[PDB]
């Protein structure tokens, strides 16, 4: 499934992400938007036994079980073909896990690389939330 | 633009007294909105940001609110070091603009 | 630890231009935007303009026409330049760091004054 933005947005904002750990809603969906393209069964194959999954792509040897992975840690407590669903709760409840404070969205190298600096609430103006 | 009307221009107040400071935006600013102190001879300094969240090292006296348009700073029981200026300023999109300010001095 | 230092000419006149610089140190000006705002002896402040970490800028629209901002990530510094000075371009030079959506750190301040 692929989100347009402000329904992304709107998800993310239902499910407490709009300044969670200070971060404005627009990182969130920025973040999707080049992580997974707003594709909810997104999947990357990484050099080591990991791959990210879904939405916000997260990685199998750390957050999620795919049980394919050398070295899971499920820091999630989570499938990660939990990850790959329609409803974001998953995906979003992970990621809240992963950003403890005010510089967890490194977690995600798009969001630091092509999002941090930039007119990030551009991704939601106009979107009726 | 989205221009902002602060009130009061001016407010005299005990210490251990209450005041609130409003800001109305002339659109609808989705709560982008920040508060700053500034005191004689300083660079303004943040208090609120998003409306309601306190920056780091924030007395939690201080409590903002809002929504739409209509914006309020509120200091609680305030303190000595609580008088100098404040100012509101929306992030809403560019340009920026600032409220006119409110002093906040001894009475 | 988080620093932005303004320089300037300090006096000018309606004939020159004007540059102020914003040398920043604690951060990366491509992460972060730096605005410009000023504040007019004993007045309120105002925002001029300011500059993203991708290097986009978007100016107060009343005085778009007469500034413009730059900056060099490599030298941590960023610069307004403004012309067709007016007295009433006389006021408290600020630099601040956005750090989405809010300003939360700010330099000290260059005073400007604009004569004949």
């Amino acid at each position: 499934k692929v989100f347009g933005r402000c329904e992304l947005a709107a998800a993310m904002k239902r499910h407490g992400l709009d300044n969670y750990r200070g971060y404005s809603l627009g990182n969130w969906v920025c973040a999707a938007k080049f992580e997974s393209n707003f594709n909810t069964q997104a999947t990357n194959r990484n050099t080591d036994g990991s791959t990210d999954y879904g939405i916000l792509q997260i990685n199998s040897r750390w957050w999620c079980n795919d049980g394919r992975t050398p070295g899971s840690r499920n820091l999630c407590n989570i499938p990660c073909s939990a990850l790959l669903s329609s409803d974001i709760t998953a995906s979003v409840n992970c990621a809240k896990k992963i950003v403890s404070d005010g510089n967890g969205m490194n977690a995600w190298v798009a969001w630091r690389n092509r999002c941090k600096g930039t007119d990030v609430q551009a991704w939601i103006r106009g979107c009726r939330l | 633009d989205i221009v902002l009307t602060q009130s009061p221009a001016s407010l005299s107040a005990s210490v251990g007294e209450t005041v609130t400071i409003t800001c109305r935006a002339s659109g609808n600013i989705h709560n982008y909105l920040a508060w700053y102190q500034q005191k004689q001879g300083k660079s303004p300094q943040l208090l609120v940001y998003y409306t309601t969240t306190l920056a780091d090292g924030v007395p939690s006296r201080f409590s903002g609110s809002g929504s739409g348009t209509q914006y309020s700073l509120k200091i609680n029981s305030l303190q000595p070091e609580d008088f100098g200026s404040y100012y509101c300023q929306h992030f809403a999109s560019t340009p920026r603009t600032f409220g006119g300010g409110t002093k906040l001095e001894i009475k | 630890q988080v620093q932005l230092q303004e320089s300037g000419p300090g006096l000018v006149a309606p004939s020159q231009s004007l540059s102020i610089t914003c040398t920043v140190s604690g951060f990366s000006l491509t992460g972060y935007g730096v605005n410009w705002v000023r504040q007019p002896p004993g007045k309120g402040l105002e925002w001029l303009g300011m500059i993203w970490g991708d290097g986009n800028t978007d100016y107060n629209s009343a005085l778009k026409s007469r500034l413009s901002i730059s900056k060099d990530n490599s030298k941590s510094q960023v610069f307004l330049k403004m012309n067709s000075l007016h007295t009433d371009d006389t006021a408290r030079y600020y630099c601040a760091r956005e750090r989405d959506y809010r300003l939360d750190y700010w330099g000290q301040g260059t005073t400007l004054t604009v004569s004949s």
